[PDB]
């Protein structure tokens, strides 16, 4: 079966254009709504379908989101068409998204399967690719609020990483409260634990140290079996947070007296080849003290990226690494002399 | 559940109980 719709540009102009799509299946199904996989007529490109139920009175936060979005690491928004909901406020969003075969949650199942590790150069590559997603994103003040393997899609071939999946995803407003039982539970930063709403995008930083860790690991860090169980994962490894540490998590949160408990070594967490630069800049990500966590900009300079910096790195398949230095204004704002770091001389134009 | 960490959070004893089921496995 061919669908015809009349479906709008995702970035602009907002003139809308018929749209035709066939080869339709379920690639996922949750509270949120229904994920189908098409292929458009006119280009023979897979594309990823998002339906969601919509309240007609109000806009939809992931639409507003990714009609913003224009970055090499984050799903394009290529059209998004309206369906008829039934009732009378009720209508179904579709948002037409590239497709991406392969996720970092799948490729490391492989490996961790295979009992091997990733190679260190897919590490450094999907995590540098991760942060600048991140530097792009909380520069309008988005944060994902799901960072998780699951939701870092990959180009098997070219090394490409896309964040996907905004259906947590929410511009942040100083003052303005946030729900505190957000994240998939393994990724779940402690302030959210501890209750916080005041929180900031620096959730997300934690997240993807998580997703380091576990890259490291072959399996999650805190794989906590409940909310409680979450905080236990953690204390077993950063040790028990201290008074200051609680303030910063979550400033209405008061313990009077608690056992202490001392952090677990960084080099005693990872296996004994696990590179000192990757333990070094997790140690920098997995802090309890929210402010203390390296910004995205600032992950994308460690020390641990150095290689991808290099004019004679290439992918283990031979390949040539994927764009990592076409930074624009807008991802570089949180710190724009950074520049002169993360693009290296071999990188800037004639 | 959900209920049991909301209710830690609300009575200040989230730190004490995590140290507790730690030492109690
Ligand atoms: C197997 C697989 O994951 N395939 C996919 N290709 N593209 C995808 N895009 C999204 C997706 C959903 C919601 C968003 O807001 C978004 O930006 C992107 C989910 C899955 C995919």
């Amino acid at each position: 079966k061919v669908t015809t719709v009349v479906a709008t540009p995702g970035q602009g102009p907002d003139r809308p254009q018929e749209v035709s799509y066939t080869d339709t299946k379920v690639i996922g199904n949750g509270s949120f709504g229904v994920v189908y996989q098409a292929k458009l007529c006119d280009s023979g490109e897979l594309v990823a379908i998002k339906k969601v139920l919509q309240d007609k009175r109000f806009k939809n936060r992931e639409l507003q989101i990714m009609r913003k979005l224009d970055h090499c690491n984050i799903v394009r928004l290529r059209y998004f068409f309206y369906s008829s909901g039934e009732k009378k406020d009720e209508v179904y969003l579709n948002l037409v998204l590239d497709y991406v075969p392969e996720t970092v949650y799948r490729v490391a199942r492989h490996y961790s399967r295979a009992k091997q590790t990733l190679p260190v150069i897919y590490v450094k590559l999907y995590m540098y690719q991760l942060f600048r997603s991140l530097a792009y994103i909380h520069s309008f003040g988005i944060c994902h609020r799901d960072i998780k393997p699951q939701n870092l899609l990959l180009d098997p071939d070219t090394a490409v990483l896309k964040l996907c999946d905004f259906g947590s995803a929410k511009q942040l407003v100083r003052g303005e409260p946030n729900v505190s039982y957000i994240c998939s539970r393994y990724y779940r930063a402690p302030e959210l634990i501890f209750g916080a709403t005041d929180y900031t995008s620096s959730i997300d930083v934690w997240s993807a140290g998580c997703v380091l860790a576990e890259l490291l690991l072959g399996q999650p860090i805190f794989p906590g079996d409940s909310g409680v169980d979450q905080l236990v994962e953690i204390i077993k490894v950063l040790g028990t947070p201290t008074r200051e540490q609680i303030r910063e998590m979550n400033p209405n949160y008061t313990e009077f007296k608690f056992p202490q408990i001392k952090a677990h070594p960084w080099t005693k967490v990872f296996r004994p080849r696990t590179p000192p630069e990757a333990i070094a800049l997790c140690s920098r990500l997995l802090e309890y003290t929210p402010t203390a966590r390296l910004t995205p900009l600032e992950a994308c300079a460690h020390s641990f990226f150095d290689e991808l910096r290099d004019p004679n790195v290439k992918l283990p398949n031979g390949r040539d690494t994927p764009a990592l230095f076409n930074f624009t204004t807008q991802e570089l704002s949180s710190n724009p002399p950074l520049a002169t770091i993360l693009i290296p001389p071999h990188a800037r134009i004639q | 559940p959900h209920r049991l960490l909301q209710q830690l959070v609300l009575s200040g004893n989230l730190i004490k109980e995590a140290v507790r089921r730690l030492h109690s496995r």
